[PDB]
């Protein structure tokens, strides 16, 4: 349908810090945002299958 | 056969023995029968069980791992992944494939070795008290019953007990 595009962005905000916004227009602000506690890395496995309730 | 046991002077293997890997075939006055040497067989199995263990147990170094995660404006880095990933696959396949081929030759030869040493252990106990056929058998010059033959297997065989019986049986044929 629509001709124009929609570029998204992100960063991670420290536990004791403030994010500050300022906009004249052309803007899409957050409603919700996520709590992240990261430990270790893995990846995005590409498979067609669904969960087999095992380990 | 490296030691000239299995392919060599013992052409074929006793199929009726199903107690151990290596053993004996008595045919004396009381009857015939197979009887396996469990003590030498046990050391072989202890050994082989340990080889196979050692080939798996030493590679315990393995960790976390992953798959692929780059966009088509970073195909150069994706090609660097491929080089490495294909590279290891080549090494591991080769090292594995050969390791099998190498440890399989020596495993077979370890059995040859055990059999030639068993035949040699019998041969050294009864020097002139029996006749080396060359089919890996031993014809006795004297009568040795079922209670006498446990001494050969056990390895407690007295040379002096049956010395004169054989020695003076030897000149009878030598005419
Ligand atoms: C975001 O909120 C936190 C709330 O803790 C602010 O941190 C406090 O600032 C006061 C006032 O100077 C200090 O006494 C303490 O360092 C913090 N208070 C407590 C109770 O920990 C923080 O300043 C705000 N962050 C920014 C970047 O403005």
């Amino acid at each position: 349908g629509q001709s124009g595009r929609m570029e998204f962005f992100w960063t991670i905000l420290k536990p004791n810090d403030a994010i500050n916004f300022e906009s004249n227009g052309n803007f899409i602000a957050p409603e919700y945002a996520y709590k992240i506690v990261k430990k270790g890395d893995s990846t995005i496995m590409k498979s067609e299958l669904e969960y087999g309730n095992c380990n | 056969g490296l030691f000239g046991a299995i392919a060599g002077f013992i052409e074929g293997g006793w199929q009726g023995m199903v107690d151990g890997w290596y053993g004996y075939h008595h045919s004396n006055e009381q009857g015939s029968g197979y009887a396996a040497d469990k003590e030498s067989t046990q050391k072989a199995i202890d050994g082989v069980t340990n080889k196979v263990n050692s080939i798996i147990d030493k590679m315990n170094t393995q960790f976390e791992a992953v798959g692929r995660e780059f966009n088509n404006l970073e195909r150069r880095i994706e090609n660097l992944n491929k080089k490495m990933e294909d590279g290891f696959l080549d090494v591991w396949t080769y090292n594995a494939e050969l390791l099998v081929l190498m440890e399989n030759e020596r495993t077979l030869d370890f059995h040859d070795s055990n059999v030639k040493n068993l035949y040699d252990k019998v041969r050294l106990q009864l020097r002139d008290n029996a006749k080396e056929l060359g089919n890996g058998c031993f014809e006795f010059y004297h009568k040795c019953d079922n209670e006498c033959m446990e001494s050969v297997r056990n390895g407690t065989y007295d040379y002096p007990q049956y010395s004169e019986e054989a020695r003076l049986k030897r000149e009878e044929i030598s005419s």
